[PDB]
DNA sequence: GTGATATCTGCTTTGGGTGGGTGGGTGGGTTGAGGCAATA
C-alpha cells in the first residue's frame, strides 16, 4: 500500500456540502445520495465533495471535530498520555490535508487547525518510533497498537515488518 | 556516595573470581613480580557486568577511583604487608572500547571525562621529574610528626592544594622535613601526533598532550608508534580572579602499548625446519622474495638482504672498534627502482629512518640543541642517524646533499659515533646504523663511454666508506623490456581481494583498529596469477610475515670465522688488490682497500647468519667474493 | 520582571515562527519547513538547524530587524525557542535519549555581502555578511559553556554558572558566601573551577583574507579573525572561499591591567567576528547533481564535450586541451601488497614559443581544478614549494609550515616560468613528483608529509624561440626531471596564412564579446559544473586496465623503446627526452583517466589507443 | 577633641607563553633555517 491508496480509502468518508444546483436523488452502487437543493446541506462522500468544489458547484462545511478548542484539547491529551489516544476520524490527516488544501476559503481558522493536526501527527509518529525501538530491543513476538490510523502505520510499516522478518529468522537459526 | 559504594562493591566482586580465577591469579602475579598496576581487560568486565563497564567508560574518574579502592582492598586481603608497602594501586585498561578508539584529530570535547584509546606517533618527550604525594614533618622540640597530602588538577580527584610545605607547628616550635619518609612519584609529559598517512588532504597532523605518572614513565620515546589508553580532562585555570573560559586538555594515561615479535613454539619449529631444509638455497630464496613488486635486480637484492642481516661488530680488549654494519650505495639511470627498493626497506625494517638529500641538514641528521620546555635548559634532541641507532637510514637523492652536510656523515658511516661540541654541550652519541643510499650520476644518465669514477663524481674516501656500490643501468633490450613490461602491467592490473571493481583509494582514513589486540604463520605466499604470473611456479616466494620472523631470529646469531674461510678470504683479497687492468675494458668503480677485506668478512658473516650457522664456511666466503667481484668492476665501452 | 516579560514575549514569537512557518501553495501542497528540519536533524543526532533571514522577515519583520540590530540577545532567545520546538516534535523519545540537547541555530541570508574594508566602528555589535578566503585555521580547542566553582576553605560550591559566548571570559566571586560566625574567614579569591563539572564545546579560530579583486591598488590584502564553535568548527580549511554571517565584536579580557599594561595607545580594543553561518563558494553531492553527473558520463561523446570545455576562449590547442582533461581527472593510485605505492597523478610540461597561451591555460586549470595552486618558478624556493622549518612566536619552538605542494595535495599545482627556476630549487621537487611525499630532517624535526599533487608546468626554450637547427640545445632540463613528466608538449608557433586569419578573427570577436551578456553554449559544460563533475569522478571511480588492453600496451611499448634506442644510435647523441618504465606507467595513467571520465571500472583497448595517440603527439614527437 | 601613628586589608607581583601577535621589539628571552645583497 502507498499513500495515494490510503487517501483513496479516506475519500469514502462522509462530509457535508451546500450545493448551488438542483438534482434528484442519485442511486449510486455505494448508496443513495439525497436530493440536492440550493442553499441546503447534504451529506456526500469526500471524493464527490472535492470534485464538486473544484467545479464551482458547492461550498464545504468543516466537520464537527475540526474545531480549534476541541483540537487543542485533543493535542494536549495526546501529549499527556503514553499510548495512542482515540482520534476524531480514522483518516484525520488525509481529511485535514484535502479539506484545507481545497476549501480553506470555507473553513475559518484553517491555519490553526493545520498546525494542531501537525502537532498531533508529530507526537503520534514519535510514539510509533518508540514502539518499534522497544519491539526490536526487547525481542517481542507481538504488539498491541490501538487507536493507530492506517496512514500512520503505512508511513513506516514496510520497514518495520521487513526488519522483524529478518530478526525472526536470526532468532530461529539453530532449529534443525 | 551510595553509587560510589555500589561501584566499589561491584569491582570487588569482579576481581574475586576463583568461584574461572583470572583476576585472582593476575593479582597474585602482581604481588609476585613486585608491581602495583593491574591491567584489566574491559571485555571481561563487560561480559560480567555491562552497566558497570559502560559507567567506567563514560564516567572515568569516579569509576577508576572506586576500582582502585577495591583493588587495594583485594590486595590487602591476599597479603596485607604488601598492601602497606605501596601508597596506591593503579588500574590499566585494554580491549575494545567501541567508539572510544580515536586519533588526535577525532579526540574532541565530547570525550571529556571518558576513557579513550588513542593511536599515534610520539614527537616530544620531557625529562622525568618527581612529584610530591605525601609529606612527613618532624618537630624536634615536641617530638611529634605530622603528615600532609597533596593533589592537583592532574590527580584523579582534582583539587588545587597548596605547594608550600609546613615550616612550624600551631605552637611556634619549628619543623623539619623527613625526605626519606615522604612519598614522591615520577612524572613526565609527552606529545602524540596523528599518523601522517591518515591525515586529510593538505592538512598537517594534529597532536595531543599526554601525562605519564609512576611506572608508565619512559615507556615511550620520540619516534615510537604507540597506543595510549587513558582519561580525557580539561585543566581550567584562572589569573587575577579571571578565567578566559578556554581550557587546555590533556590525556591522563592508564596504559601505554607499543605498536619485538612474539614467538610461539610452532613458529620456532617452522624456522628451524626452514633453516634445515636447504643448505645453499635459503639465501637465494630469501633475496628473491624481498621486494616482490620489483622485476629482478638480483645482486642488489642479495646485498640488501646482507645489509638487513648485518655483520658482527668487534670490540677489542684494548678498546678498539670494528663495525658490523653494512652500507650500500646505488647509483643509477632514471627509473630503475632505486627509490622503490629504499621505500621497501623503509616499510619492512624494524627501525628505518627516511631522509632526502635536499630536505636534510647536518643538524637534522645528527642532533639539535634547544631550550627545555621547563627551566629553559639547553637540551639535546636526537637527529635522524641517532634515531636510527641499531637501525637503518635510507638516504634518497644522495648526490643532492650539500658537501658540508655530506661530510657530517663520514664519522657515523665509519665509526658509528656522533660528537656534539656546541652551546656548552659536550656529548658522544651512539649512531650505529646502516646507510642505504641512492643517487644519480653527474650527467643524470650514465655515460658508458666515460669511466665509473668520472660518472659517479664522488671522493674516493666517501666511496671507500660504502661496503658495496651498485651501478644500475637502463639498457634498452627487447627481451628485458618484454619481461619488465609484463611484470609492471601485471602489477597495475592487480586488485586486492577485499576491494570491489571501480574502487578508488581515499585520501585519508578513519581509525580502523577497534581493539588493543588485533582480532585477526605460513612459510610460502599463496600463489596469485597476477602477482606471480602463469609460470609453472617452480620458484616459490617466502611470505612477508615469515620473512620478518626469520630475519629477526637470524640477526641474533653471531657466526665465528673459521680457518678455511679466512684463508680463502685472504687469498681472494690478494687477487682482487693485485690484479691491475684484470680486463683492459674493465675499470674499478671503487678503490680496493683493507676496508674491502673487512667488507668481505662482513658479507660472509651475514651469509652465514642467513643459514643460521654458527660458523662461517667456505660457501659463505664464496658468495661474498662473488658479490664483491660483481660490484667493484665495470666494463668501459670504446667508440 | 519587565525585562523578563519582554524576553519571554520575544521567545514566544520566535517559537511561533518555528512552529508555524510553511512553504508551498494551495495548488501543490504545504511543508512545515523548519519544524520538519529540526525533527529530522534531531533524530539523526545533528543538533543544529539553519534559518533564512528572509523567511523570518516574512513571518515577522520586527523579529528580523531585532536580530540584525542586536544579534546576541535575540539569537540566544531564538536558540531557546529552537530547543523548545525540538522537544515537542520528538517529545516521546526512546531509552538513552531522555536528556534534551541544545540546538545551534545557524543564519543564512540572500542579501548582498559587504567587504572587510567597509567594516567600520558604527557597525560594532551588529550582524554582518563578509566574503573572503580562509588563509589559516587553528587547532580545535575546548570552550566552557557552563562551570561549577568551589571554595578552597569551606568547600561551598556554586554550580551551573552560565558562560558568555565568544572570546569572553568570566570573573569569579571575590568573596565566599559561607557564614562569618564560627569558621576562620575564607581567603580572598577562594573559588576554583572544578574540572569534571565543566561543560565544553569545540571552538576554532580562523583568518579571513579579503578577496583579491577587492584589494585597493598598491595595498597588501587585509585579514580578519573569526571565532567558530560547535558545528561551525572544522568546516572550512585554508584555501576555501567563503561568505560568513557573524557578529562584529570586541575581545573582553580581564578588566585589570595585569603585567602593568602599557599599550602604545589608550582605550584601543581587539576586534573579531563571531561566526553564525558559513557558505562555501564554488570559486556533499545532492541526488539531483549525482543523477546529472551520471548522465554526463554516459554521453557517447563525453570526451569531446569535456575537451571543448577546457579554456574555451583559447582558439586551438585541441591535443593539449585533451591532455589537460586527462590530468584533471587523473589515474588510479595503487598500493601493492608489499607496501610499495604506484602514483596515479599525471604530470604535464608545455615547452614552447612565446605568446601561445601557455600561461592562460595554467590560469584556467587553477580555476577549474577542485584543488588548484598557481605559482611562479621565478618567485619560488625549495622550502616554499615543499615545506619550511621556522620558529613559532608563541611557543618559542620549531614548527613546520607547508609549501605549495602541501597546499595542493589532492589537486594540481601550476608552475609557470618553470625554466626560470633555480637548479637547487627545481631539484627539491623530485621526491614529491614521484613518491608523492616530502621528507624533512631539520632542527630536530623528522617527519614525512603527503604531496599527492599533479604538476602542470610551462616554460620557454633556451633561445627564446625554438630553433630547429640547434636541435638538442633547445632543452636545458636534466633527464631526471624530464622522465617525471607523463607528457611533454613542444609548442611551436607555426606561421600559416589560413590559420593566422582564423585566429585573428577569433581574438577580435573575443574582445568585442566582452560587452555581450553571458550566454550558455550548447556543446560545453560551465566551469562550476565541470569543477564539481571532476571532484565527483575522482572519489567514485578508480579504473584498472583490462587484460586485453594490457597486451596491446605491452607490444607498443617494446616498439617505442626500440625506435628510441635506434634513433639515439643513428644521431650519436643521447636524446634529451628519455623513454623509461615511467613512460609506460604514464600511458596506463592516461588510459585510466579516460575511463574515469566515463565512470567505467575497466579501461578498454580504445582507451589505450587514445592514450597512445596522446603520447605520440606529445612526447615521442619531442623525442624524435 | 586633633594629630600622629600603629594596625589592618586588598592589590599584584613572577617574566610566559591558555595573555595577544589586531600591543610593540628603544620594555626583555642561542639555535637553527631561510631569504637578501654583495660576494667570489
Ligand atoms: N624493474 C622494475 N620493476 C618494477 N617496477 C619498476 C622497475 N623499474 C621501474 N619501475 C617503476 O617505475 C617507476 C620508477 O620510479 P623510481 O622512483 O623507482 O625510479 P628511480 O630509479 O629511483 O629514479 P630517479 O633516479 O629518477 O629518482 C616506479 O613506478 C617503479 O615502480
Ligand atoms: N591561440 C590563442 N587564442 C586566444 N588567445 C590567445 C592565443 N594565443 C595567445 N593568446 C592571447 O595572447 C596573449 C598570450 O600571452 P600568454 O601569457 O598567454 O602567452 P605564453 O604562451 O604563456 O607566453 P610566454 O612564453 O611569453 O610567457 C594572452 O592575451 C592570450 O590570451
Ligand atoms: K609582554
Ligand atoms: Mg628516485
Ligand atoms: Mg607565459
Ligand atoms: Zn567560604
Amino acid at each position: 500500500m502507498d499513500a495515494a491508496e490510503v487517501e483513496f480509502l479516506a475519500e469514502k468518508e462522509l462530509v457535508t456540502i451546500i450545493p448551488n444546483f438542483s438534482l434528484d436523488k442519485i442511486y449510486l452502487i455505494g448508496g443513495d445520495l439525497g436530493p440536492f437543493n440550493p442553499g441546503l446541506p447534504v451529506e456526500v462522500p469526500l471524493w464527490l465533495a472535492i470534485n464538486l468544489k473544484q467545479r464551482q458547484k458547492c461550498r464545504l462545511l468543516p466537520p464537527e471535530w475540526m474545531d480549534v478548542e476541541k483540537l487543542e484539547k485533543m493535542r494536549d491529551h495526546e501529549r499527556k498520555e503514553e499510548t495512542f489516544t482515540p482520534m476524531p476520524s480514522p483518516y484525520y490527516m488525509e481529511l485535514t490535508k484535502l479539506l484545507l488544501n481545497h476549501a480553506s476559503d470555507n473553513i475559518p481558522k484553517a491555519d490553526e487547525i493545520r498546525t494542531l493536526v501537525k502537532d498531533m501527527w508529530d507526537t503520534r509518529i514519535a510514539k510509533l518510533r518508540v514502539s518499534a525501538d522497544s519491539f526490536v530491543r526487547q525481542q517481542e513476538a507481538h504488539a498491541k497498537l490501538d487507536n493507530l490510523t492506517l496512514m500512520e502505520i503505512n508511513t513506516s510499516g514496510t520497514f518495520l515488518t521487513q526488519a522483524l522478518n529478518h530478526m525472526y529468522k536470526l532468532r530461529t537459526n539453530l532449529q534443525p | 556516595d551510595v553509587e560510589l559504594r555500589e561501584a566499589q562493591r561491584d569491582y570487588l566482586d569482579f576481581l574475586d573470581d576463583e568461584e574461572q580465577g583470572i583476576y585472582q591469579s593476575k593479582v597474585r602475579e602482581l604481588i609476585s613480580d613486585n608491581q602495583y598496576r593491574l591491567i584489566v581487560n574491559v571485555n571481561d568486565l563487560r561480559r560480567k557486568n555491562e552497566k558497570r563497564a559502560n559507567r567506567l567508560l563514560n564516567n572515568a574518574f569516579e569509576e577508576l577511583v572506586a576500582f582502585q579502592r577495591a583493588l587495594k582492598d583485594f590486595v590487602a586481603s591476599i597479603d596485607a604487608t604488601y598492601a602497606k608497602q605501596y601508597e596506591e594501586f593503579y588500574v590499566g585498561l585494554e580491549g575494545s572500547f567501541g567508539s572510544k578508539h580515536v586519533s588526535p584529530r577525532t579526540l574532541t570535547s565530547c570525550f571529556l571525562s571518558c576513557v579513550v584509546c588513542v593511536e599515534g606517533i610520539v614527537t616530544k618527550c620531557s625529562l622525568v621529574r618527581p612529584k610530591v604525594v605525601r609529606s612527613v614533618h618532624y618537630c624536634p622540640a615536641t617530638k611529634k610528626t605530622i603528615e600532609r597530602r597533596y593533589s592537583d588538577l592532574t590527580t584523579l580527584v582534582a583539587f588545587p592544594s597548596s605547594s608550600v610545605y609546613p615550616t612550624k607547628d600551631e605552637e611556634n616550635n619549628p619543623l623539619e622535613t623527613e625526605y626519606g619518609l615522604s612519598v614522591y612519584k615520577d612524572h613526565q609529559t609527552i606529545t602524540i601526533q596523528e599518523m601522517p598517512e591518515k591525515a586529510p588532504a593538505g592538512q598537517l597532523p594534529r597532536s595531543v598532550d599526554v601525562i605519564l605518572d609512576d611506572d608508565l614513565v619512559d615507556k615511550a620515546k620520540p619516534g615510537d608508534r604507540v597506543q595510549v589508553v587513558g582519561t580525557y580532562r580539561c585543566l581550567p585555570g584562572k589569573k587575577g580572579g579571571y578565567t578566559s573560559g578556554t581550557f587546555r586538555t590533556v590525556l591522563i594515561a592508564c596504559n601505554v602499548k607499543q605498536m619485538q615479535p612474539s614467538f610461539s613454539a610452532e613458529d620456532i619449529a617452522k624456522i628451524k625446519k626452514f633453516s634445515k631444509t636447504r643448505s645453499k638455497d635459503i639465501f637465494d630464496q630469501l633475496a628473491k622474495s624481498l621486494a616482490p613488486s620489483i622485476h629482478g635486480h638480483d645482486y642488489v637484492k642479495k646485498a640488501i638482504l646482507c645489509l638487513l642481516l648485518g655483520g658482527v661488530e668487534r670490540d677489542l680488549e684494548n678498546g678498539s672498534h670494528i663495525r658490523g654494519d653494512i652500507n650500500i650505495l646505488l647509483i643509477g639511470d632514471p627509473s630503475v627502482a632505486k627509490s622503490q627498493l629504499l621505500r621497501y626497506v623503509l616499510c619492512t625494517a624494524p627501525r628505518a629512518i627516511p631522509t632526502t638529500g635536499r630536505g636534510s641538514s647536518g643538524v637534522g641528521l645528527t642532533a639539535a640543541v634547544t631550550t627545555d620546555q621547563e627551566t629553559g635548559e639547553r637540551r639535546l634532541e636526537a637527529g635522524a642517524m641517532v634515531l636510527a641507532d641499531r637501525g637503518v637510514v635510507c638516504i634518497d637523492e644522495f648526490d643532492k646533499m650539500s658537501d658540508m652536510d655530506r661530510t657530517a656523515i663520514h664519522e657515523v658511516m665509519e665509526q658509528g659515533r656522533v660528537t656534539i661540541a656546541k652551546a656548552g654541550i659536550h656529548a658522544r652519541l651512539n649512531a650505529r646504523c646502516s646507510v642505504l643510499a641512492a643517487a644519480n650520476p653527474v650527467y643524470g644518465r650514465y655515460d658508458q663511454y666515460k669511466t665509473p669514477m668520472e660518472n659517479i663524481g664522488l671522493q674516493d674516501s666517501l666511496l671507500s666508506r660504502f661496503d658495496l656500490l651498485f651501478i644500475m643501468l637502463d639498457q634498452m633490450d627487447p627481451e628485458q623490456d618484454r619481461e619488465i613490461s609484463d611484470h609492471v602491467l601485471r602489477m597495475h592490473r592487480y586488485r586486492a581481494p577485499g576491494e570491489q571493481d571501480g574502487d578508488a583509494m581515499p585520501l585519508g582514513s578513519a581509525v580502523d583498529i577497534l581493539a588493543t589486540d588485533d582480532p585477526n604463520t605460513q612459510i610460502y605466499e599463496k600463489h596469485d596469477n597476477l602477482l606471480h604470473g602463469t609460470k609453472k611456479k617452480k620458484e616459490k616466494m617466502v611470505s612477508a610475515a615469515f620473512m620478518k620472523k626469520y630475519i629477526h631470529v637470524a640477526k641474533i646469531i653471531k657466526p665465528v670465522l673459521t680457518q678455511e674461510s679466512a684463508t680463502y678470504i685472504a687469498e681472494e683479497y690478494s687477487r682482487l688488490r693485485s690484479q691491475d687492468s684484470m680486463s683492459s675494458d674493465t675499470a674499478r668503480t671503487s678503490p680496493v682497500t683493507a676496508r674491502t677485506l673487512e667488507t668481505l668478512i662482513r658479507l660472509a658473516t651475514a651469509h652465514a647468519k642467513a643459514r643460521m650457522s654458527k660458523t662461517v664456511d667456505l660457501q659463505d666466503a664464496e658468495e661474498a667474493v662473488e658479490l664483491v667481484q660483481y660490484a667493484y668492476f665495470k666494463k668501459v665501452l670504446e667508440k | 520582571d519587565e525585562g523578563q516579560a519582554r524576553k519571554s514575549q520575544l521567545q514566544r514569537r520566535f517559537k511561533e515562527f518555528l512552529r508555524q512557518y510553511r512553504v508551498g501553495t494551495d495548488r501543490t501542497g504545504f511543508t512545515f519547513k523548519y519544524r520538519d528540519e529540526l525533527k529530522r536533524h534531531y533524530n539523526l543526532g545533528e543538533y543544529w538547524i539553519e534559518v533564512e533571514m528572509e523567511d523570518l522577515a516574512s513571518f515577522d519583520e520586527d523579529l528580523a530587524d531585532y536580530l540584525y540590530k542586536q544579534p546576541a540577545e535575540h539569537l540566544q532567545l531564538l536558540e531557546e525557542a529552537a530547543k523548545e520546538v525540538a522537544d515537542e516534535v520528538t517529545r516521546p523519545r526512546p531509552s538513552g535519549e531522555e536528556v534534551l540537547q541544545d540546538i545551534q541555530v545557524m543564519l543564512k541570508s540572500d542579501a548582498s555581502p559587504s567587504s572587510i574594508r567597509s567594516l567600520k566602528s558604527d557597525m560594532m555589535s551588529h550582524l554582518v555578511k563578509i566574503p573572503g578566503i580562509i588563509i589559516a585555521a587553528s587547532a580545535v580547542r575546548a570552550k566552557a559553556t557552563r562551570i561549577s566553582i568551589q571554595c578552597r576553605s569551606c568547600r561551598n560550591t556554586l554550580t551551573n554558572i552560565a558562560m558568555r559566548p565568544g572570546l569572553e571570559g568570566y570573573a569569579l566571586p571575590r568573596k565566599c558566601n559561607t557564614d562569618q560566625a564560627g569558621r576562620p574567614k575564607c581567603p580572598l579569591d577562594p573559588y576554583f573551577i572544578m574540572p569534571d563539572k565543566c561543560k565544553c564545546v569545540d571552538f576554532q579560530t580562523l583568518k579571513l583574507q579579503e578577496l583579491p579583486d577587492a584589494v585597493p591598488h598598491g595595498e597588501m590584502p587585509r585579514h580578519m579573525q573569526l571565532y567558530c564553535d560547535r558545528y561551525l568548527c572544522d568546516k572550512v580549511v585554508p584555501g576555501n572561499r567563503v561568505t560568513i554571517m557573524g557578529i562584529y565584536s570586541i575581545k573582553k579580557f580581564g578588566l585589570t591591567t595585569s603585567r602593568g599594561r602599557d599599550r602604545v595607545g589608550v582605550g584601543i580594543r581587539s576586534s573579531y567576528i563571531r561566526v553564525l553561518g558559513i557558505q562555501v563558494d564554488t570559486d556533499a553531492v545532492s541526488p539531483q547533481e549525482e543523477e546529472e553527473f551520471r548522465r554526463l558520463a554516459a554521453l557517447p561523446n563525453v570526451y569531446e564535450v569535456i575537451s571543448k570545455s577546457i579554456a574555451p576562449s583559447i582558439f586551438g590547442g585541441t591535443d593539449m586541451k585533451k591532455a589537460i582533461a586527462c590530468l584533471l581527472f587523473g589515474g588510479s593510485r595503487k598500493r601493492l601488497p608489499d607496501g610499495l605505492t604506484r602514483r596515479g597523478d599525471i604530470n604535464l610540461l608545455m615547452l614552447g614559443d612565446p605568446g601561445t597561451a601557455k600561461s592562460q591555460l595554467l590560469k584556467f586549470v587553477e580555476k577549474c581544478s577542485p584543488i588548484g595552486v598557481y605559482t611562479s618558478g621565478k618567485g619560488s624556493s625549495a622550502a616554499g614549494l615543499t615545506a619550511s622549518v621556522m620558529r613559532d612566536p608563541s611557543s618559542r619552538n620549531f614548527i613546520m609550515e607547508g609549501g605549495a605542494m602541501v597546499l595542493a595535495d589532492g589537486g594540481v599545482v601550476c608552475i609557470d616560468e618553470f625554466d626560470k627556476m633555480r637548479e637547487d630549487d627545481r631539484v627539491a621537487i623530485h621526491e614529491a613528483m614521484e613518491q608523492q611525499t616530502i621528507s624533512i630532517a631539520k632542527a630536530g624535526i623528522t617527519t614525512t608529509l603527503n604531496s599527492r599533487c599533479s604538476v602542470l608546468a610551462a616554460a620557454n626554450s633556451v633561445f627564446g624561440r625554438w630553433d630547429e637547427t640547434k636541435g638538442e640545445d633547445n632543452i636545458d632540463f636534466m633527464p631526471t626531471i624530464l622522465s617525471r613528466f607523463d607528457m611533454i608538449f613542444i609548442v611551436k608557433d607555426e606561421h600559416n596564412e589560413e590559420r593566422d586569419v582564423m585566429l585573428a578573427k577569433h581574438v577580435i570577436t573575443l574582445h568585442v564579446s566582452a560587452l555581450t551578456q553571458t550566454q550558455a553554449v550548447e556543446g560545453e559544460i560551465d566551469l562550476a559544473k565541470l569543477k564539481k563533475f571532476i571532484a565527483y569522478c575522482r572519489v567514485k571511480c578508480g579504473p584498472r586496465l583490462s587484460a586485453e588492453a594490457a597486451e596491446k600496451l605491452k607490444n607498443r611499448y617494446i616498439i617505442m623503446r626500440s625506435g628510441a634506442r635506434q634513433h639515439e644510435r643513428d644521431s650519436d647523441r643521447r636524446s634529451s627526452i628519455p623513454i623509461t618504465v615511467r613512460q609506460l606507467e604514464a600511458i596506463v595513467r592516461i588510459a585510466e583517466a579516460l575511463s574515469k571520465m566515463k565512470l567505467q571500472p575497466f579501461a578498454t583497448e580504445a582507451d589505450v589507443e587514445e592514450a597512445l595517440r596522446l603520447f605520440q603527439v606529445s612526447t615521442l614527437d619531442a623525442a624524435l
